[PDB]
């Protein structure tokens, strides 16, 4: 439920 | 269709955002990831994720499946527009199939095969 941020999935 | 991110964030500030972040990050899709309603489920501490096109289904599911650190015998099922997505598909395909008009991908999650 953060909702802030996107996180920087790697790849 | 009952995701909180939506209630939230009126339209024009989404769709501006998401077609922001698809300019700056093309080999990359914007998606949220909320509990389904009715849900009975851990919590994802996070609800954006900025997801490689090319990462599958499969492994953006295992993905979300650790970071509610589900157990083993836990289930999970995922559901995008009333439907629940291929494994074997690419973020990036299920983006292009399914984004709404913010140009974000919507993901509920949930328990149980049970959906509405």
């Amino acid at each position: 439920s953060d909702d802030d941020f996107w996180v920087r999935v790697a790849p | 269709m009952g995701f909180v991110y939506k209630e939230e964030h009126p339209f024009e500030k989404r769709r501006s955002e998401g077609e922001k972040i698809r300019k700056k990050y093309p080999d990359r899709v914007p998606v949220i990831v909320e509990k389904a309603p009715k849900a009975r489920i851990g919590d994802l501490d996070k609800k954006k994720y900025l997801v490689p096109s090319d990462l599958t289904v499969g492994q953006f599911y295992f993905l979300i499946r650790k970071r509610i650190h589900l157990r083993a015998e836990d289930a999970l099922f995922f559901f995008v527009n009333n439907v629940i997505p291929p494994t074997s598909a690419t973020m990036g395909q299920l983006y292009q199939e399914h984004h709404e008009e913010d140009f974000f991908l919507y993901i509920a999650y949930s328990d149980e095969s049970v959906y509405g």
